[PDB]
RNA sequence: UCUCUUACUUUUAACCAGUGAAAUUGACCUGCCCGUGAAGAGGCGGGCAUAACACAGCAAGACGAGAAGACCCUAUGGAGCU
RNA sequence: ACUGAACUCCUCACACCCAAUUGGACCAAUCUAUCACCCUAUAGAAGAACUAAUGUUAGUAUAAGUAACAUGAAAACAUUCU
RNA sequence: CCGAGCCUGGUGAUAGCUGGUUGUCCAAGAUAGAAUCUUAGUUCAACUUUAAAUUUGCCCACAGAACCCUCUAAAUCCCCUU
RNA sequence: GCUAAACCUAGCCCCAAACCCACUCCACCUUACUACCACAACCUUAGCCAAACCAUUUACCCAAAUAAAGUAUAGGCGAUAGAAAUUGGGCGCAAUAGAUAUAGUACCGCAAGGGAAAGAUGAAAAAACCAAGCAUAAUAUAGCAAGGACUAACCCCUAUACCUUCUGCAUAAUGAAUUAACUAGAAAUAACUUUGCAAGGAGAGCCAAAGCUAAGACCCCCGAAACCAGACGA
């Protein structure tokens, strides 16, 4: 609710559009597990997508751990130095797939 | 029960570089579980509660309620382990920071009332806390002038968007 | 549940009540329909289609006489001694198409049955079964073993 | 107790935080909280249609006060700036009567014309020469 | 005595978030933190702005002279 | 026509530290 | 009726159902017609005949009469010479 | 407030244990034995209970002529209303008729 | 679950001790009216619907199924290749370690289950190498069910235990339906 | 007793000090007039009024609080008596 | 002429405003089988979810620091006096 | 606390009467009547819901539906086309 | 920052197996726990309740599970009752739970009789955050306490608390001071859905003119004045 929540006025970082596009999104990290089924739909994103999607954006560096966990996550950082964390957890690779490029096109 | 203000006094800092601020000497303590009501007490810590150690001793000795005596023993031994522990130089050059009542453990008695009924009475205590820095007493905040109003007001008028436009 | 009443309180009267009137079953004038069910002789019907398609199977043997015990081990026929079974009814059904020469033995035949059979050279008998012996005669084996 | 709920604690933090910005008890106590944080979503969601209204009316409003200030009324603007086939909505109007008040004399210099044109129109009777912004375009 | 496992958990991350607002932790180098490698991120640099930059100038930039007395020093014992 | 009071336990009431 | 007894613990029948119907392996419910035996100077020849024949019950009376009795009485039976044989099953029934 | 403070001891279960190693073995004893065992004769438990399934009511009326001679006096009376309570919830009470 | 008995029981209102008079009159004073002090609303009072008795939850799916049920878990063995076929059960010494780590030569898997056709004739050396060996499970012929089939990676069979399963199993389709139990003497049967 | 009430004392009272109940309580940031709600508005409509905060009185309003409900009716509810 | 709805159009989206009742899609926590191993998966089970019963227990508030309660005087604390 | 003492037990007495009935989301969804020691309630019917099978349903034009009473309206039934 | 909060283990429940304790010296049926002086026991249960009233009537342990069978039979032939031959350790609780139990104690009652509550350090004591309520820190026109907002807390505009029983009800009438814990849908026939097998199905009994076997999925909580039996009370 509006009063019961902060506000802010409409903004870009540094001008974006002015000169050139710069795409927000720094770093992507993803927390997957070889084992278990939280991280099934994550795992074959790994299989797949990861490589062609990190070819699309060079900007973007993808860090990927692969160690055991209950819950897969993934880490957005941006320049301005904003934290978005994400739990993809039992997720199919097309709907984790419209989430990475949520992420990637916002500030 | 928590005793949380006791383990205040413990608190060491590391030591100071030579460029820096004197800081100020800081002492807490407290009495437990006095027989005397909590809101009773109130009143005598709120009294009390930016004067400086002689002057709220001062205060406190012709003050006739029977907590005063109590608050006067409280402070009369903060001011003694001041000295002697917390290495403060002057015992005169203490100011009460804060000083606080707090609802102590409580027993339950009966009350004896017409026909058969009854009441529960409370056998009420309570704690005192206070708190001592070194040094002069804060000046209070000077009352707000005619002119204070007057330039937050011109301040108020300048700080006016037109809403709802581009 | 709904709203509160009887039905929500859960103390609604028993079946066949019709809140006051003369319930629909208690009006009704009685009659004897069963007057008695269980004193009555039941035959379990065995068709000659039903026994042509066992001989063609070969689950009933002509080479040897057929009886109940040998029906009943085929799997012919379900006996239920103990429902007021009295054996085996043998019936018209599938008279044509009926070619098989057997020794047959049944409860109770009709006179085409015993037409039908008898055209084939077979030879048909009736003979009764008192229950004390229908148990024994459908399940041999059990009696064996009750060392009677 | 073969079956206790363990997470009761989160299930209350849920209304609470709706209901911490709030004034007494219901900002605290649940079985109060709870009744005030519904009806807090309940006017937050039929604000939406008096958000709209309310605009309107505030647009509305400022357009009557540039309007008045060149000396002719509302309706008067409004209505001939259409038959000039000038497709302006109130939001802008109203932006333009602040921000660019130049143009905004234009468009009422413009709507007046238009207005006059139309009572030339209306004094003559069958057929007179057509006033040159009264001229209409078609798009077939 | 509640059996069960998951409620109790979820209430120590709760404290966790609890005790990160009271007393925030000094912020250190992202250099200094998980998931980092500083030619990865170099390459990036260059790619964000599409600008083709000779790398080794890049990394040649990045470095300042405090840093290397401090890193002289540091080296030394 | 009467109700007659009712007395809760002596046990609660006699709670010391 | 009792739904559980309280000896072996499984329905019973209501004997008043079984000594008024007679019930059809296919699902039908035969009655007679109240009061055929009352009265018989002051009624019609035409009144008397209705009275003499056996109906049917409709689907309520047919359902409530099923719950009111085991299926024991569901059963098929093969009476030797039953004149209620024919009636047993359907023929050229299509819903 | 009602919530522990602390994470409990973990607890390790040992899936590789002899009971669990051979759960479930011998359910096969009737067709691949030959017939000389029901499955129902691996059930361990009450007299009244072995290879037998009923409601409340009817695990009471088995449990009243099977081990009825056998149990304590209060317990009986236990039961014995227990039954009494039950007959009249099911054949009196309930939604449906 | 068909040998799954229920132990937990509770107390109901009537089997709480005491609770018998009525805790004060219904009109005279300002409380709300009560029958009694072991009701279910009251603390310490007796449950309004708990577990009750020993309850059992046993059960057969027919015989036919439960035959279907071995056919599908053997042939889904040899589908995954998880399912190996020995001549005999017989070890060169009773060492337990060279089990296990055949088993880690053969990529069998972490947990094997060896099936013997009886009981009294397994080889000594199977019998001491498996006794203290977790993982790894000997059982005769007749024990074999589908949970430890699914349970165990890997399943072993010898020759003759493999003729035994085929025998029983196909026995089950293309039988007749049984006039009276099976254990009783049959024409053809045992 | 009243016309027609008065004066003083004690108790209470009100202040300082110590001890310390009970019924009651949806939440309350708790106004006036007129209308509406047929009767019945602090809270609805139209007006009017309006810095904040104790203590002492009063009983017009809060359909004020408290009860084993006075009267009328109902229950295929009880009980006493004839 | 203008104003004036959740009606209608517009840019996108679409299962997303009836009582009792009836049908359906999910799911908190717990235990079990097997997984998993900073808190999950697939199933099987069940004392499986409380803004309300003058509910039952415990804690703390409101009334309220309210009502109410209490010690004859002087003294050397020997004693005396009313 | 005596128009019939109190305690335990039968006893979780019975209550067509009052009060209560605990996660999310979506969907369909209202007022012919009859019997009843019955109108504070049941049962049947009507409506309502789900699933199934199959063919017509709704709106309807012509033709048609009473004499008597001493006088007759809006209309209604039935109904191809659409 | 007080008041607090948090805990795991005493023990207990249901089974199985197995037939149980009756106890140094002294005292103890008189006014028990008091050394020491001329009568006698066996005798139909009733009632609530169901029948929508009530009046005959209304399951209650009798010595092998299953089946025969809810069959024969009984009955204001109605509610309902009901044979026989015959066959043969833990998908448990863990301090408001689990026993009432730390205890039949304290306490309450003349008596029979009723009957609680509660504890938590560590190997050794010969060593940090969270309920209500308050404090830190009273308050400033205006009004179901918010929503839309806003540079901005209020000011502006919009807005007749909740549950339950009534056709409306704003409000009328019941219920709630608040926090924590506890506290309420139990099952058949018959249908449907998904399997196996199929003129047969089922691991005797039972059903069958595509049926039969298995599973899934439907039936609440608290409350009278009463009635009867046996004790206890002048
Ligand atoms: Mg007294
Ligand atoms: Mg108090
Ligand atoms: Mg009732
Ligand atoms: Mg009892
Ligand atoms: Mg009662
Ligand atoms: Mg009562
Ligand atoms: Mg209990
Ligand atoms: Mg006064
Ligand atoms: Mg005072
Ligand atoms: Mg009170
Ligand atoms: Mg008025
Ligand atoms: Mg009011
Ligand atoms: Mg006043
Ligand atoms: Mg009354
Ligand atoms: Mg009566
Ligand atoms: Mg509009
Ligand atoms: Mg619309
Ligand atoms: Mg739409
Ligand atoms: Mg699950
Ligand atoms: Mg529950
Ligand atoms: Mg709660
Ligand atoms: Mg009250
Ligand atoms: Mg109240
Ligand atoms: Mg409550
Ligand atoms: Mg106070
Ligand atoms: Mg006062
Ligand atoms: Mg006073
Ligand atoms: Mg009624
Ligand atoms: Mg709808
Ligand atoms: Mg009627
Ligand atoms: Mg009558
Ligand atoms: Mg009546
Ligand atoms: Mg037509
Ligand atoms: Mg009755
Ligand atoms: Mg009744
Ligand atoms: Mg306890
Ligand atoms: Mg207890
Ligand atoms: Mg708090
Ligand atoms: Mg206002
Ligand atoms: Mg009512
Ligand atoms: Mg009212
Ligand atoms: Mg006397």
């Amino acid at each position: 609710t509006a009063r019961g929540t902060p506000s802010r006025f409409l903004a870009s970082v540094l001008h974006n559009g002015l000169g050139r596009y710069v795409q927000q999104l720094q770093r992507l990290s993803f927390s997957v597990s070889r084992d278990g089924a939280s991280s099934r739909g994550a795992r074959e994103f790994v299989e797949r997508e990861v490589i062609d999607f990190a070819r699309r954006n060079p900007g973007v560096v993808i860090y990927v751990n692969s160690r055991p966990c209950c819950v897969p996550r993934v880490v957005a950082e941006y320049l301005n130095g904003a934290v978005r964390e994400e739990s993809i957890h039992c997720k199919s690779v097309e709907e984790i797939s419209t989430l990475v490029q949520k992420l990637a096109d916002q500030s | 029960i928590s005793r949380k203000w006791e383990k205040k006094n413990k608190i060491v800092y590391p030591p100071q570089l030579p460029g820096e601020p004197r800081r100020p000497a800081e002492i807490y303590h407290c009495r437990r579980q006095i027989k005397y009501s909590k809101d009773k007490m109130w009143y005598l810590a709120k009294l009390i509660r930016g004067m400086s150690i002689d002057q709220a001793l001062a205060q406190l000795e012709f003050n006739d309620k029977k907590g005063a005596k109590i608050i006067k023993e409280v402070l009369l031994e903060a001011q003694d382990m001041a000295v002697r522990d917390h290495n403060v130089e002057f015992r005169s050059n203490l100011y009460i920071a804060e000083s606080t009542s707090g609802r102590g453990q409580c027993l339950k008695r009966i009350r004896y009332h017409g026909r058969g009924r009854f009441g529960i009475m409370e056998k009420v205590y309570c704690h005192y806390f206070v708190k001592l820095v070194e040094g002069p007493p804060p000046p209070p905040e000077p009352p707000k002038t005619a002119v204070a109003h007057a330039k937050e007001y011109i301040q108020q008028l300048r700080s006016r968007t037109i809403v709802h436009t581009l | 549940r709904g709203h509160k009443g009887e039905r929500q309180r859960g103390t609604r009267p028993r079946l066949g009540f019709e809140g006051g009137q003369t319930p629909f079953y208690i009006r009704i004038p009685k009659y004897g329909f069963n007057e008695g069910h269980s004193f009555r002789r039941q035959y379990k019907p065995l068709s000659l289609n039903r026994l042509q398609y066992l001989i063609d199977l070969g689950r009933v043997d002509p080479s040897q006489p057929i009886d109940l015990t040998q029906l009943v081990n085929g799997r012919g026929v379900t006996i239920q001694p103990l429902k007021r079974d009295y054996g085996v009814q043998l019936v018209e059904e599938g008279a044509d198409t009926f070619t098989a020469k057997v020794n047959i033995e049944v409860q109770l035949a009709s006179e085409l049955a015993i037409a039908a059979i008898e055209k084939n050279g077979g030879v048909v008998t009736t003979a009764f079964y008192d229950p004390r012996s229908l148990d024994i005669v459908c399940k041999p084996v059990p009696f064996f073993l009750r060392g009677q | 107790l073969r079956n206790r709920v363990t997470d009761r604690y989160f299930r209350i933090q849920e209304v609470l935080k709706h209901a911490r910005h709030f004034r007494g008890r219901k900002n605290r106590c649940y079985r109060l909280a709870v009744r005030t944080v519904i009806r807090a979503f309940v006017k937050c969601t039929k604000a939406r249609y008096l958000k709209k209204k309310n605009m309107r009316t505030l647009w509305i409003n400022r357009i009557t006060a540039a309007s008045q200030e060149h000396g002719l009324k509302y309706p008067a603007l409004i209505g001939n700036l259409v038959k000039c086939q000038v497709e302006l909505n109130r939001k802008v109007l109203a932006d333009l009567a602040i921000y660019e008040p130049k143009t905004f004399k234009s468009l009422a210099a413009l709507a007046s014309r238009r207005r006059h044109e139309g009572f030339a129109a209306a004094l003559g009777d069958g057929k007179e020469p057509e006033g040159i912004f009264s001229r209409v375009v078609q798009y077939h | 005595v509640k059996k069960g496992f998951r409620a109790a958990f979820r209430f120590q991350k709760e404290l966790e978030r609890q005790r990160l607002l009271r007393c925030p932790p000094p912020p250190v180098r992202r250099s200094e933190k998980p998931n980092w490698d500083y030619h990865a991120e170099i390459q990036a640099f260059g790619h964000r702005l599409q600008e083709n930059f000779s790398l080794d100038l890049l990394k040649t930039a990045f470095v300042n002279s405090c840093y290397i007395k401090s890193e002289e020093a540091k080296r030394q014992q | 026509r009467f109700t007659p009071p009712i007395y809760q336990p002596k046990f609660k009431t006699e709670k010391e530290f | 009726l009792t739904y559980f007894s309280a000896r072996k613990g499984k329905r019973k029948t209501v004997k008043a159902v079984i000594d008024r119907f007679l019930r059809l392996h296919c699902g039908l419910w035969v009655r007679r017609k109240a009061g055929y035996k009352k009265k018989l100077w002051k009624k019609t020849p035409a009144r008397k005949k209705r009275l003499r024949e056996f109906v049917f019950c409709n689907k309520t009376q047919s359902k409530l009469l099923d719950k009111m009795t085991t299926s024991f009485w569901k059963r098929r039976n093969w009476y030797v010479d039953d004149p209620y044989q024919k009636y047993h099953d359907r023929t050229n029934l299509k819903v | 407030i009602g919530i522990r403070l602390t994470l409990p001891p973990p607890k390790v279960v040992d899936r590789w244990n002899e009971k669990r190693a051979m759960f479930g073995v011998y359910d096969n004893i009737g067709i691949l034995g030959n017939f000389e065992k029901h499955p129902k004769e691996l059930i361990r438990g009450p007299i009244w209970l072995r290879g037998w399934k009923g409601n409340e009511l009817q695990r009471c009326i088995r449990k009243r002529k099977m081990v009825g001679s056998r149990m304590f006096a209060d317990d009986l009376h236990n039961l014995n209303k227990r039954i009494r309570y039950l007959y009249k919830h099911f054949n009196r009470h309930g939604k449906f008729r | 679950n068909f040998k799954r008995i229920s132990y937990a029981k509770t107390k109901t209102r009537a089997e709480v001790r005491g609770g018998g008079r009525k805790p004060w009159p219904q009109k005279g004073t300002g409380r709300a009216r009560h029958g009694s002090i072991r009701s279910p609303l009251w603390r310490g009072g007796g449950v309004a619907h708990g577990p009750r008795g020993p309850t059992s939850y046993y059960y057969m799916l027919p015989m036919k199924v439960r035959a279907l049920g071995l056919k599908v878990a053997l042939t889904v063995k040899l589908a995954q290749d998880d399912l190996h076929i020995m001549d005999s059960l017989e070890l060169p010494t009773g060492d337990p370690q060279y089990l296990t780590e055949l088993a880690h030569y053969r990529r069998w898997g972490d947990s094997v289950l060896l099936v013997d056709l009886t009981h009294e004739e397994m080889p000594q050396s199977i019998v001491e190498a498996t006794s203290r060996l977790k993982t790894f499970n000997l059982i005769p012929a007749v024990g074999l069910n589908v949970h430890s089939m699914l349970k165990h990676q890997t399943l072993v069979l010898t020759l003759p235990t493999v003729a035994f399963l085929e025998d029983k199993l196909l026995w089950q389709d293309s039988r007749y339906r049984p006039l009276y139990p099976f254990s009783l003497p049959y024409s053809d049967f045992p």
